[PDB]
RNA sequence: AGAGAAGGUCACGGCGAGACGAGCCGUUUAUCAUUACGAUAGGUGUCAAGUGGAAGUGCAGUGAUGUAUGCAGCUGAGGCAUCCUAACAGACCCACAGACUUGAAC
RNA sequence: CAUUGAGAGGACCUUUCCCUAGUACGAGAGGACCGGGAAGGACGCACCUCUGGUGUACCAGUUAUCGUGCCCACGGUAAACGCUGGGUAGCCAAGUGCGGAGCGGAUAACUGCUGAAAGCAUCUAAGUAGUAAGCCCACCCCAAGAUGAGUGCUCUCCUA
RNA sequence: UUCACAUCGACGGGAAGGUUUGGCACCUCGAUGUCGGCUCUUCGCCACCUGGGGCUGUAGUAUGUUCCAAGGGUUGGGCUG
RNA sequence: GACAACUCUCUCUAAGGAACUCGGCAAAAUAGCCCCGUAACUUCGGGAGAAGGGGUGCCCCCUCGGGGGUCGAAGU
């Protein structure tokens, strides 16, 4: 099966968005992560 | 589905994880403690625990199961010296696992057992 | 379980060794005989000189099966053949003598036949 | 007072004492031969006696369970019996057989003599 | 759905065996009880438009509560409760809030319930286990096997039907058990055993009613 | 603008929930003294259950092998106990008394 | 949190046998309508107590062979079980339960009652009565994105 | 048997359908392709069975024919492209 | 990592046993060795490993194959 059109610019752009903005959700785990590191008082977890 | 199968499968088939658990724990048990996937350490507690369970009767009988499980005699036999002593109290609980950066190649999330 | 193509044990005297199922009667559009159905089959062997030549389309009660009875005790039967007795649409077996244990749950449509048996489970 | 778990598993011990009660129950392992007899519920004057050896014991609760085998009139017959059953009546071991398995379900493909009893 | 009778809110303990006098041996299914099947809330007419009493059932650690929830069973005076449900009656003048049922007086021997239930979970299943398509041929030549099939007509219509059956999400759903029969109770252990087979595993969370029969329990319409 | 409402998401331990999201349950593990509600997973202890009689040492035997110690040994995805390990540390979103008009009430 | 239900769907299926009664009917041979009761079929919804299937969680035998120094005893390999014999939990059916209720509403054909236009007649023009596995509600799941976005209980809106 | 119209209905006529065998060549030629099975639907009614009826040359059982009715059903094999 | 549908490479499957299908396609079954036995037909060479049957592990004892024991559900 293929693509009988091709995908117009703008669809194109949201269906793009939306995989960006798994990065967003990710930003914030990351960010979560250091906040916990940075009071270096998790004995669940360990940095070297 | 599965609906209460519990084992850790560890994306291996059979031989290959029965291979790679025993392997793991001669590795803890000659080491100390040892860095890993979350998975592999997880899934290598129940291993860890049934060896030093072993080691806390001292019977030839359960000196047999454990030589015929660990790769190398000589963590065995060390093994049974010290469990007694070090563990003697202690109600099951051998293990301790502390997670941390997950690795830079495939970012596959990582761990430390350690024998505590 | 008998269904059409299975091969059956004759349980009594009438003259066919063996029987080939090829339908269940009463049942509607069930594919299972199973113990105290009527099926119709054909002789395929048969005891020489006797009234029933092979290649005949008769009427037959199952009475044996490998599969499992249960009754309400809880109890179970299981036998290690399958074994029909060939009829009359009467009830009546044609012939005379059976062989091989039965069980109880056959003597509501079929009296003739528990009491040839000589043995009841 | 009672905790579930507990609920389920005591169901059991209840019912099992209640039945060993009214009618004591030998102790039966595979490979007995044993001999049963069943009250049915029509034929009141003599109850229904069945022999043979003792292929399996499946434990479970209150419904657990005894396979019988034997040969009768040439055609090989097991029976499933309850043991806790009401309709029972008296049950004894007549004799053992040495045997090294969990199930004899082998004796199927042997031959009729070792089904062979009485 | 206007239900007939007050129900209950129980535990599915899983099934024994159970015998009768007479050696009859029936599967039931043992629904045990936890403290609750308190009235919480009761629904007049005038009030919601219609006739209800809502009953909660598996009490609770208050913090574990929110405090929405809290709040609502303090307006009611009754312990903290997890699972709120409702029942629709014709009528409801019996009813109290922080009033407590008790299984025993409204269940007695041989009486008929309703049990609904949540279902085991079988996740996303195939055409065939779901809906029970024959499988197609599994040797000579054939590629298709488990396979769905066509699944609609030619040029016309065109297009595929709606709820033309595929494979989706089976089981974990509300689902009634209709018109069982209650073998024993229980008070010593409050458990109440049920000829048959009732709705997911055990753990779970049922609401047995009195059975509704469309010609006498109910409204004609 | 400081702060973090009720609540949510995340994180963390999980599942009879699950392709992923979602759902549901947990997150210091109570106290009790008369009920229940404060053990999520693993481990450990015990029990159901399975398999079917461990290893070692005895005896019998020329020996293969049998027999005793012993419903043994192993297993225990299931129950019940017990905080021994891990539920640590935490993070993010989030708080104009609810535009405007008209009647009724006071 | 709990729900109302516009709308949408699933399912409302069918066979033998037994009472009625060997009664009506007929010279006999044959043999009922109507209404009760059981067992079946197919289909649907669940389920694992039993009977099982699998069960590369486990347990046992056993061949070849290489390891653990050697006997003993265990380990590996014989693809993704070396080959066999068992199996709990799970999932599953051939196993186990349950379902198809309505002296509810309105009709199709048809049978009807009062009864004119045509002082007679006529089920129809007024008005009304019975009556179908059909139609609609009731049953079972879904369902306020039902933007017509519903109702109900409770909670919260700090500081300067 | 009597009786055209229970059931048939000769000689002829008036129609509907668009499922057979055809006429046409409007259609597509580049890679818009015929008959059977499998799986999976779905709809029509000219109703095979199941629900209700009228007539019978319907005593009864069973038919015949026709009316309303498409909710549900419509087996398994030996044989054929 | 997780352990959905589905496709592929594989193991097993209660009762039945070709009812499948264009067609037993694919699977399953058989199998080594020693011993007994072996048809129509024939160009007398064959057919023929026809078919069909029995035995088989591990120990001791005898003769240089025979007897006795012993495990296993099953011994190439
Ligand atoms: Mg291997
Ligand atoms: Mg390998
Ligand atoms: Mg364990
Ligand atoms: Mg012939
Ligand atoms: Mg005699
Ligand atoms: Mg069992
Ligand atoms: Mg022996
Ligand atoms: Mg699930
Ligand atoms: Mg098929
Ligand atoms: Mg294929
Ligand atoms: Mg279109
Ligand atoms: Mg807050
Ligand atoms: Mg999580
Ligand atoms: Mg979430
Ligand atoms: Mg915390
Ligand atoms: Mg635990
Ligand atoms: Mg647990
Ligand atoms: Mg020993
Ligand atoms: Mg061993
Ligand atoms: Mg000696
Ligand atoms: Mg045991
Ligand atoms: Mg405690
Ligand atoms: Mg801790
Ligand atoms: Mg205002
Ligand atoms: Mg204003
Ligand atoms: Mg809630
Ligand atoms: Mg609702
Ligand atoms: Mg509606
Ligand atoms: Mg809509
Ligand atoms: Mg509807
Ligand atoms: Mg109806
Ligand atoms: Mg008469
Ligand atoms: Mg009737
Ligand atoms: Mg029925
Ligand atoms: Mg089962
Ligand atoms: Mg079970
Ligand atoms: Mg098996
Ligand atoms: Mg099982
Ligand atoms: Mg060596
Ligand atoms: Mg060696
Ligand atoms: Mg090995
Ligand atoms: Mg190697
Ligand atoms: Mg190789
Ligand atoms: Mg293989
Ligand atoms: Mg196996
Ligand atoms: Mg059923
Ligand atoms: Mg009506
Ligand atoms: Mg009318
Ligand atoms: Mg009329
Ligand atoms: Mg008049
Ligand atoms: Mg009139
Ligand atoms: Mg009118
Ligand atoms: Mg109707
Ligand atoms: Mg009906
Ligand atoms: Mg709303
Ligand atoms: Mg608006
Ligand atoms: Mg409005
Ligand atoms: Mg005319
Ligand atoms: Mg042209
Ligand atoms: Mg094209
Ligand atoms: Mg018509
Ligand atoms: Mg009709
Ligand atoms: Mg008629
Ligand atoms: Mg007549
Ligand atoms: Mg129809
Ligand atoms: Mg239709
Ligand atoms: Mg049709
Ligand atoms: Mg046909
Ligand atoms: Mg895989
Ligand atoms: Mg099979
Ligand atoms: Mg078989
Ligand atoms: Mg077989
Ligand atoms: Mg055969
Ligand atoms: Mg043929
Ligand atoms: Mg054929
Ligand atoms: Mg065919
Ligand atoms: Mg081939
Ligand atoms: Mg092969
Ligand atoms: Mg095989
Ligand atoms: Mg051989
Ligand atoms: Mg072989
Ligand atoms: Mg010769
Ligand atoms: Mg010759
Ligand atoms: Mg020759
Ligand atoms: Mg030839
Ligand atoms: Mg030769
Ligand atoms: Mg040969
Ligand atoms: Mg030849
Ligand atoms: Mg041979
Ligand atoms: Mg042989
Ligand atoms: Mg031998
Ligand atoms: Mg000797
Ligand atoms: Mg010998
Ligand atoms: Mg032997
Ligand atoms: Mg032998």
């Amino acid at each position: 099966a293929v693509p009988k059109k091709r995908t117009s610019i703008y669809k194109k752009r949201i269906r793009k968005n939306i995989w960006k903005k798994k990065g967003y959700w990710a930003a914030l785990k990351a960010f979560s992560l250091a906040k916990s590191l940075s009071t270096g008082n998790s004995k669940s977890f360990f940095v070297r | 589905m599965k609906h209460g199968r519990k084992i850790h499968r560890l994306s291996r088939p059979a031989d290959q994880r029965r291979a790679l658990l025993r392997g793991l724990t001669t590795q803890l048990l000659k080491h100390g403690r040892i860095k890993t996937t979350r998975a592999k350490a997880s899934a290598m507690r129940k291993y860890v625990d049934k060896m030093i369970t072993l080691a806390k009767e001292g019977s030839l009988h359960k000196r047999r199961q454990a030589l015929g499980f660990i790769y190398e005699k000589q963590i065995v036999h060390a093994l049974f010296a010290e469990v007694p002593e070090r563990y003697g109290d202690r109600n099951g609980g051998y293990t301790r696992i502390i997670r941390t950066l997950p690795r830079r190649g495939d970012n596959a999330p990582m761990a430390y057992i350690e024998l505590v | 379980m008998i269904q059409p193509q299975t091969h059956l044990n004759v349980a009594d005297n009438s003259g066919a060794r063996e029987l080939m199922c090829i339908r269940i009667i009463g049942a509607s559009n069930r594919r299972y005989a199973r113990i105290g159905d009527v099926i119709v089959a054909v002789i395929k062997e048969a005891i020489p000189n006797t009234p029933l030549e092979r290649s005949e389309v008769i009427r037959a009660v199952v009475v044996r099966t490998c599969k499992e009875l249960k009754r309400d005790n809880g109890m179970i039967i299981r036998y290690d053949d399958n074994a029909a007795v060939i009829i009359d649409q009467e009830g009546n077996p044609k012939g005379t003598r059976i062989f091989g244990a039965i069980a109880r749950e056959l003597r509501q449509k079929f009296a003739k036949i528990v009491s040839l048996a000589p043995e009841v489970l | 007072r009672v905790k579930l778990g507990d609920i389920m598993g005591i169901l059991n011990k209840k019912a099992v004492h209640a039945a060993e009660e009214l009618r004591p129950v030998p102790g039966i392992r595979t490979g007995d031969i044993v001999q049963i007899r069943l009250e049915v519920p029509e034929n009141k004057r003599r109850l229904s006696v069945y022999k043979g050896i003792v292929i399996s014991r499946q434990n479970a609760g209150i419904h657990t369970t005894i396979r019988i085998r034997r040969i009768i009139a040439g055609v090989g017959v097991e029976i499933v019996f309850p043991l806790y059953s009401p309709n029972i009546k008296e049950i004894k071991v007549v004799s053992h057989r040495k045997v090294r398995k969990a199930r004899l379900y082998y004796l199927r493909d042997k031959l009729p003599r070792l089904s062979t009893f009485k | 759905s206007v239900d007939a009778g007050i129900g209950v809110m129980g535990t599915k303990l899983g099934m024994m065996s159970f015998f009768e006098e007479d050696g009859t041996v029936v599967p039931v299914t043992v629904i045990g009880f936890k403290e609750g099947n308190i009235v919480t809330q009761v629904k007049t007419e005038s009030t919601d438009g219609y006739n209800a009493v809502q009953v909660g059932y598996e009490r609770l650690r208050d913090r574990k509560l929110t405090m929405p929830e809290r709040g609502h069973l303090n307006k009611a005076g009754v312990i903290p409760m997890r699972h709120l449900q409702e029942f629709r009656l014709v009528s409801v003048d019996d009813f109290t809030p922080s009033q407590k049922l008790l299984f025993e007086e409204l269940f007695k021997e041989g009486d008929m319930v309703d049990i609904s239930g949540t279902t085991i979970g079988k996740g996303f299943q195939g055409g065939i286990k779901r809906h029970n398509f024959k499988r197609g041929l599994m040797t000579h030549g054939s590629k298709s096997h488990r396979a769905l099939g066509s699944i609609g007509a030619g040029t016309t219509p065109g297009h595929v039907y709606k709820g033309k059956k595929m494979p989706g999400r089976m089981g974990g759903t509300k689902t009634k058990i209709r018109k069982l029969k209650i073998m024993k109770i229980d008070t010593d252990l409050r458990v109440v055993m049920i000829k048959g087979a009732v709705p997911g595993k055990p753990g779970n969370l049922l609401r047995l009613a009195p059975a509704k029969i469309v010609g006498k329990n109910i409204p004609k319409n």
